[PDB]
Parts: C-alpha cells; structure tokens; sequence
C-alpha cells in the first residue's frame, strides 16, 4: 500500500512538476525519484485479474530513465516524460481498480490483489518515498 | 613496456590431451591357500594400488587424497580421440584393438598363464573394436578397476570440445563488429563437420575485484590501460605544426615587446603531444580508470580546451581535485570576468563542483545550458552483448555537444567584461577564436573520439567497471590543445585486424582469470571438505594471483590473500570439478584399504579370537569392522596430546580399537602368535606419550611358514587377542573388468577461430557513424 | 583467594572487533561534507586498511587475551587496579604495527615458561610475606623490650 | 608475521600520502616494522598483568 501510494504520489509530482519550460533544480529531486522507481519497476511483469468485468492486464516495464541534461524542461522532455507517466498511470490505476474490487474475511487489511501482493516485497521498498495523505 | 608483455603473452588455454587411461588399479598375481592353510598349487588375480604410498595417519590420508585431485584434474582431458590409445590384442581372433597399452599387457599376462581358464581366454579372444563410420564413433575394449572406470568414463563423456563451422566461427566475432558497416569480413574455407573447438569461460567477474580490492584493481586497470593505448589507432595527416603555429600566432597577433598571455597559448602544440592525448583519452574511458588533469592556469588555451575535455569527457573519469581546479580556473578566468561577477571564493570539499555553483549564478542561457550539461553529463551503465558498458551520451556520439559548447563561448566573446582591462577580454577573444576557428574540426574529432570508443568497447569481454582507481593518468591540457588543433580531415578507425587482436587479448585475459578462479575454488572447496584443519590456504590464492600474470605478488600481503580466499570460498565449484571430486570422494575409502602400507586400526582385545581364513592370507588376524569395541581415534590423540583414556585402556585391560591409519609389521611366524607378540606393543604407548611409532602386527600364517606343522599337526585353528581393523584385496575378474570405452573416430580441434576470417575496412573517407553519416565531414 | 582483573567475553573471543569493524566501515561511507577530498580518500582508505584485517584483527584480540589469561593464572597477588605516578609509554605507531603485521601463526606461553613465571610470583610473594614478619617480629619485639 | 616490505608498499599506496601536501610525509609510515609490533604485543599483555 505505501509502494503503490508511493508509485502515485511520483505520478502525480511528474504530472504537475515536468512542465515546459521549468527549471531543473524545481524537479532535480522529483526526477531522481522517477528514475529509481523506472529503475525498481523495470524487469517485473504485473497482471491486474479478471474479477468481475475487470479485464485480464498484463504490465511490462522497459522503460528508459527521464535525462537530466536540460538546464530547463522543453517540450521533447515533456513529451517523454508524458508517455512514462501515462504508461505507469495505467498500471497504477488498474491495480488500484483490482485492488478495490477484492475483500477477504481472514486478513482484510493485507493485499488481495496479485499486483499489490508483489509490490509489498522487499525489493519495491526503494520507491517508497513521501506519505503526506 | 613490461606490462604490455605480460598482458599480451597470456595464451589461451593449454589444452589437454590423454594418451593413456588413468589408473589407480593394476591386477596382480598371488598365491592362494587352502581353508586350512596351504598353499594351493593355483594363483589368483587380486586388485592391487599400482602406486601404493598412502601415509600414516589419517589427516596424511586426506592430505594424500587432496594430493590426488590434483593429480586428477591436472590428468582430466580437454578431449579424447580413443584410437591414439588403441594398441594391437595379439590374442584376438579378429586381430582388433584394445586400448590402453596396459590393457594389452593384462590380455597377454592373462592369456599367456597356464593357470587361466579357457572362457577366459575365449573372452579375449572376442576383445575387439567396432567402428561406426557414419556416426563417427568406435568402441575399444578396455580393462580397468570400476573406479579407474568411473573416472576414464567420466572423462570420455565430459569433453569440452563442441562442433565448430563456418557460422560458429563469424559469430565468435562481437556482434557490434559484425553489424558495422565499416568493416567487410571474408572467409576462404569450408570448416568440416569433424572440426572441434573449445569455447573461453567468459563468465563476469565473480570476484568483484572493482568492489573492495583496490589495489588488485588498480592493477587491473593499469593492464587495461596499456593494452587500450597499444591498440588505439594513430592519427594520420595532422595539420602541420609549423603551419598551425604560423596561423595561431598571425591570429594572436603576437607583439615582441609586450608581455601578453597569449603567447603561453602557443606552449606545448605538437603531434606527439596531440596522438598521446587521444591514446589516453580513448585508454582512459576503455579500461575505466581515472585521469589527472595536468595544466598551467596562466595558459587560457588550456582553459578553453579544458572547457572542450569537460564538455566531451564524462566528468567521472577524472580525479576530483583536478577537475575542481580546472572548472575553478575555467570560471574565474574566462566566465565569472566575462559576465562582470565578482571573482567566485571556493572552498577546498566544497560538496558542489565550481561548475554547479556558476550554472546557480550564471544568468546566461547558453554559457548556464553549457554549464548544466557539463554537470550532468555521465556515463550510461548498458549490458550490451551480456558485457556491461560505459556508453557516451549520444549527443557527444553525433557531436552537437561541440555545437552547445560553441554557443556558450560565442556568448562569452560577445560579452563586455566590465572590471577587466581590454587587453584581458581580448585575450580571451583570441583564445576562443582559436577554438572556434576549427569548430567543424571539433565535431569531427568527438565524432572520431566516440566511434573509436564504442568500437574498441565492442572487443571488451569484461565487465566496465566505474570506481575511481588508486592512482591515475595524467592527461595533460596543452595535449589537449594539440589535439584541437592538429587534428585534420582523415578519419582513423581500428583495424579489424586490430580489433581482433584486443579481443583475443581481452578473452585470453578474461579466460585464464575464470580458470585459475576455478582452480583455487576446487582446491579450497576440496580442502575443506577434507577437514584439512592444518593447511594454511595462502599459499592456493598466492599461486592464483601468480597464474593470473599481472600482479606481484611480493606486494600483495597476506590479509588481502585471505580476503580473496573467503570470497572464493562462496563461489560454487566447477561441474567437472566437482563431480571429480564427487567421485574421489566416493572412492577414497575404497582406496585407501585397497593399501597395503597402511591399515586402518587395531583392536586390542583380551580374549582369545580365532584367526579369520582368506585365500590370500591363510589364516591372518584381520577385523573386517569394529563391531562391539570402544574407539579411540588416533587423530583426536595425536592433535589433543591427552592419553589419559587412552593410557587407562591399556593399564586395565580394557578391550579397546584403536581406529586411525596406522603402519603394520607382517609376521608370518607361528611360533611368533604362539607367543603373543602382537599383544606386546601396546606398552610403548603408556611409556612415551606417542601413538605415531605404534606398529600392529598383522599375522600371515600358511604353509609358507617355518612352523606351520603346528596348524597341521594338532587340528588347531590359530587365535591371537589383537585384530588388525584392514580390508581383503578385491578379486580380478576378467569379464567383469571389461568396458566398452565410446569415443568418437576421429575430429581435428581448432584453437584460434578468427584466424579463419579476413577483415578489411572501406576508405576511411567513406566511414560511417551510428547516425549513419561521415565519421568526419570537413574538407 | 586472588583478585584478578578480568576482560569482557567479548574481547576474549573477539567478538567485539567485528563491531569495531562494522563501526569503521561506516567511517569509509561517510560524506565528510567539508573536507577536502583528497585527504578524505587518504583518510578512508586508512579506515579501509584497518578494516579489510578483520579475520587478523579478531585473531590478535584472541590470542591477546588467551595470553593475558594464561599468564595471569601464574599471578599470585592481588591485580590492583591504581593510576600511578609514571606510566609505560606506548606509541600508537607500534599498535599500527601490530595491527598491520599480526598473521595467524598463533603464540601461547611455554609451559616451562608458564612455571617460570608462576615460581618467580610465588618467591615474590613469599619472601615479601616472610620479611614482613620478620619486620613486624622485631619491631614488636623491641617495643615490648622497652627499647625506646 | 606479514612482511614488512609487502605490507608497507600497501599502505602507501592506500593512503597516497604523497600526493597530499602533508608536512611529514616520511614520518607517516615510521614506527611500522616487526620489532614494534613484538613491543606492542609485550607492552599491552605486561601492562594488563602488572
């Protein structure tokens, strides 16, 4: 729940902080963050189930680092960072979807969906970051 | 250089070849006796040690066994064609083969005794090969103890020679070569489906030599260094020196009576200076290790030329002090004066470089876009072809970054430099001109730089490793000047014939280092789990650091030895090594009672035991286990040096076995058991402290005896209180002994693969990038 | 009946050095935020020198106090901890040898020198008991002879 | 004992003191030998006894 918490407060700080024309040193922090969670993501395969009418989603990440050669964001930057940020807007929305969908009895509180059960490994704990909800 | 010899005279891998079967057994003649003690007239063939040496003492006996998997993996071959080994069976019927030579003199031996029975000699009468030409196999019968078969089929089933053809052979090629466009490769031979070839052991780094072992890896990146520099190509048809000189100094305007910086610009501009700076900087980024920078801060050109190196070299690669001093010269030199700031006070650790703090303060779009760039431009870790690689950023690959540059300094000239004199500014006008006098020579020269980069990168089998070494180059700034503008219109790319001789340096290198990193895990990993609790393993890892040919080991202590033996210590072992050792350590038991120095202890026992018949000993006082006795074990005694059990036993009479190997006296006396002297040598113990001179008597009584009439004369079966705890030679079965060694016919093995492949180059003018266009593009 | 002066357990089996290890290690991470860098390198590859010894350090800590115990079986009077006026003077040089330097060939006392040692204690001790008495025998007998 | 010679040439590369600017670049490695290491060990173990 914090990783995935953490995954949408990274999409949301990239979503309101990559904007054109925006100095460097405002995202230097927001853009290390986004790298670490591209780096932690990269080389896991999620599925978001098939409950209900929720349809059966597979996630691959691949995805290349966001650059830091800019002294300020352009539109090519913010165009990238966009395709990153819709791709993993997807994913994190689907989980939330497949998560809210699930109930147990026996342990309520712990994940029920398959996706937020392997981010609550230890190997995702480096994208945990800011918990200000 | 030394280093350069030492690094280029690793060869690839002496390869082993068998030319007889390995052997720990032999048959052997023995006369045999009777259930009452004589001798029959017939002999019997028994399994005997042919090299008996075993030593006393059971920790000497795992030490003798370590000793033999050395010998087995100094024995183990490479491959094995069994037709070499086959010799002619006179005996056969079909006039056949066997192999080894050692099978054909146990044939002889058996066929030729009288005492042999007739199958028997049927049998080797049918010992034959069969060949079957269309699978490329034959099959030689061979006559071997299950143990020494048990090895020879382990070596004839696990050979490291795999099919070799044309296609193998392009592909051995890195597979970024293949892809360039600049090289055309050929071949001229078909290789036969019989060829053979034996692949590197390219495994990664296991060590982690770059994390911890400083020193080692400063090594390593010394060598590295070296062969990079040897094999990075030369610059051809530099702008003339002279010519080059005329043109600056026409363009400085140089006055004979004035005092003028400008005239410094001029220091150190030569072609040796301008190749050893694109040798180290091309070196340099290959092996990974780190540069010094060298320069005069009153020479502004090696200022602007610094400003150049910074903005193409990752600023990684250099030592941090020389970059803080070459960034803080190039600001209050040449920015901070331009923009009319106040001269910039930096502090010695400052955790920002001066760069950092300028791009903060600088309010210029270029000279700060420059500025952030520089700060943040870094290498790429990439895992390219399975080999992890420093990869330039792609801007400095096609250029552009030279372009930025030029922006940035266009800037600075075009500035007014409010509290300098004008004699300063133009000073730095004129060394900008310089620079920017040959901006298209610039982006020829990155492109160059990153193409001769990647493609050197391309023969790199080992892991690129970034941590900032012991000790570094100097690269100095003035030969950075003479790079800039020396450097003409000629592309220089590497040889193919070039390129493959780095990565066959590179694979031999990374080969041997994967090798002897096996060697020394076998050893200590065998050690180990031969409780050898005495060996001191220093010596295992200093033969391994001596194999791998770069270090001195005179300079290496003992500490860091022990550091890489606990890191190979984790390491799993080799599969044919282990399985080996899998197979001696089965068998080290059978062997070591298989001696005939040596038993395996000694019950002392206070009754009278009837001695056991074996056909091979008459009657002999042998304990096949120690059932029903207390154990001392030997070695405990000898290393706790406490014999009060021990000596108490003995005192009372209490029966007791003493387990451990231990020498014997045989004594084929029988008025010798008559009068107990096996019982006899037991005291010694309680007198001197010492169980290494004990010496059981092992009583042989049969016909052969002296007094034998004794056991004949009275029905009496011989007894005796004390037992030697040994095992009965094997019988030699003729048949049974018999296998049928599988190997293929005939294959011819190949060792270096790209002597198979011709390589040239298209024109140098005509040679491509990444981006697909001209390496150089100036007229 | 002796006082003796003992070490913790985990000096005797040089548990602690791993500690001091772990401890120094975290000294070759450190930032040093001010310091300049080339003195920073020189001073964490010291702390690295002392930390890559760990099996050597832990090996002198036990053979340190193996020795310190053994021979202080052979004490016979009280260990009596007291700061005293002059001290033995020990430069930090030599504990950088011995750090350095140590291997694993291990030195315990000679049970010959054990004996030696515990003999020299004993005639100590019995010739400083015995001339005490002898001292307090004649003092006594003087003052009870009335030789004022 | 680790040999000397071995063991100083380590240090000094470690520790590069040459390159520093160091007032007493000599008197860094002085002291660090054997016979001091065997007056160490005897000095700690005859300090703790007496």
């Amino acid at each position: 729940m914090d990783v995935l918490y953490s995954l949408s407060k990274t999409l949301k700080d990239a979503r309101d902080k990559i904007v054109e024309g925006t100095l460097y040193s405002n995202v230097s922090d927001l853009i290390q963050q986004f790298n670490q969670m591209i780096i932690t993501m990269n080389g896991n395969e999620f599925q978001t189930g098939g409950i209900g009418n929720l349809p059966i989603r597979n996630w691959n990440f691949d995805f290349g680092l966001l650059g830091t050669t800019l002294l300020n964001l352009d539109a090519n930057y913010v165009e990238t960072a966009r395709n990153t940020i819709d791709y993993f807007v997807d994913f994190v929305d689907n989980v939330c979807m497949d998560e809210m969908v699930r109930e147990s009895q026996r342990n309520g509180i712990a994940p029920q969906s398959d996706s937020l059960r392997k981010l609550s490994g230890i190997k995702f704990k480096r994208i945990n970051f800011d918990n200000s909800s | 250089e030394s280093i350069l010899k030492k690094l280029e005279d690793i060869k690839p891998e002496q390869v082993k070849k068998q030319t007889k079967l390995f052997r720990i057994f032999e048959p052997r003649q023995l006369p045999v006796y009777r259930a009452n003690g004589e001798k029959e007239l017939r002999n019997r063939w028994y399994w005997k040690l042919k090299r008996d040496t075993l030593p006393d003492g059971d920790y000497d006996v795992r030490e003798y066994f370590l000793n033999l998997y050395d010998q087995v993996l100094t024995e183990m071959p490479d491959y094995l064609l069994l037709k070499d080994m086959a010799v002619e069976n006179k005996n056969s019927r079909d006039a056949g083969k066997v192999v080894d030579s050692e099978t054909a003199a146990i044939c002889d031996a058996i066929f030729q005794d009288e005492e042999t029975e007739g199958v028997v000699r049927r049998f080797i009468a049918e010992m034959r090969q069969r060949v079957q030409a269309d699978r490329n196999v034959v099959n030689y019968p061979s006559i071997l103890h299950p143990i020494d078969h048990a090895f020879n089929e382990y070596f004839l089933q696990h050979q490291l020679v795999e099919p070799l053809n044309n296609d193998i052979i392009f592909n051995y090629i890195p597979e970024r070569i293949r892809n360039d466009v600049n090289y055309i490769l050929n071949m001229d031979r078909n290789l036969p489906s019989t060829a053979r070839y034996i692949r590197p052991n390219l495994l990664q780094d296991r060590l982690n030599l770059h994390d911890n072992f400083e020193s080692l890896w400063d090594t390593i990146t010394t060598s590295n260094y070296i062969l990079a520099r040897s094999v990075v190509p030369d610059l051809k048809e530099l702008v003339s020196t002279e010519a080059q000189i005329q043109k600056m100094s026409q363009d400085l305007q140089l006055e004979a009576l004035t005092i003028q910086s400008e005239t410094q610009f001029l220091t150190g501009i030569n072609s040796q200076a301008a190749n050893d700076c694109f040798k180290t900087l091309i070196a340099a980024m290959l092996s990974q290790r780190t540069m010094s920078l060298d320069f005069v801060t009153t020479n502004y050109m090696s200022l602007i030329s610094g400003m150049w190196l910074l903005t193409v070299v990752p600023n990684d690669m250099f030592i941090r002090e020389s970059l803080v001093a070459c960034q803080l010269a190039i600001i209050n030199t040449i920015i901070y004066p331009a923009f009319g700031m106040q001269r910039m006070h930096y502090r010695n650790g400052d955790p920002q470089t001066p760069f950092q703090i300028a791009e903060q303060q600088i309010q210029n779009f270029q000279v700060a876009n420059w500025l952030h760039f520089v700060n943040n431009n870094q290498f790429r870790q990439v895992v390219i072809d399975g080999v992890l690689n420093q990869v330039l950023n792609d801007n400095i690959r096609n250029g552009h970054v030279v372009n930025q540059l030029m922006e940035a300094l266009m800037q600075l000239s075009r500035q007014q430099f409010p509290t300098m004199p004008v004699d300063y500014k133009r000073s730095i006008q004129r060394g900008i001109l310089l620079l920017s006098n040959r901006l298209g020579q610039l982006v020829d020269l990155t492109r160059l730089l990153a193409y001769n980069y990647e493609t050197l990168m391309a023969c790199i089998t080992m892991n690129m490793q970034h941590v900032q070494t012991l000790t570094t180059e100097k690269l100095q700034l003035t030969s950075v000047t003479s790079l800039c503008m020396l450097i003409g219109n000629a592309t220089v790319i590497p040889s193919p014939q070039t390129l493959f001789h780095y990565y066959n340096v590179n694979v031999n290198f990374h080969s041997n280092y994967n090798e002897r990193i096996n060697d020394a895990v076998a050893i200590i990993t065998a050690a180990n789990r031969l409780n050898l609790y005495q060996k001191k393993m220093k010596s295992i890892v200093e033969d391994f650091l001596k194999r791998l040919q770069i270090f001195d080991i005179s300079r290496v202590p003992d500490d860091q030895m022990y550091r890489l033996r606990d890191r190979l210590r984790l390491l799993p072992v080799e599969i044919r090594r282990l399985d080996i050792f899998n197979l001696i350590l089965m068998n080290m038991e059978q062997i070591e009672r298989a001696s005939d120095k040596i038993a395996q202890g000694v019950i002392i026992a206070y009754r009278d035991m009837q001695l056991e018949r074996d056909e091979m000993y008459g009657y002999v006082n042998i304990a096949r286990n120690l059932d029903g006795f207390q154990q001392i074990n030997l070695e405990e005694l000898m290393r706790t040096g406490d014999y009060a059990q021990i000596t108490n036993m003995l005192l009372n009479n209490q029966p007791v076995a003493l387990v451990g190997a231990l020498p014997f006296i045989t004594d084929s006396s029988v008025i010798s058991l008559v009068a107990k002297l096996d019982a006899t040598v037991f005291a010694q113990i309680v007198k001197l402290r010492k169980v290494d001179t004990l010496k059981p008597i092992l009583y042989k009584i049969n016909s052969d005896s002296n007094d034998f009439y004794l056991v004949a004369n009275y029905d009496w079966v011989p007894t005796s209180t004390t037992k030697v705890y040994k095992q009965i030679p094997q019988q030699f079965d003729f048949r049974a002994s018999m296998h049928m060694l599988t190997s293929n016919l005939t294959f011819t093995v190949y060792s270096d693969l790209l002597a198979f492949v011709s390589a040239d180059t298209v024109e140098p003018i005509n040679a491509v990038a990444f981006d697909n266009m001209r390496i150089m593009n100036e007229l």
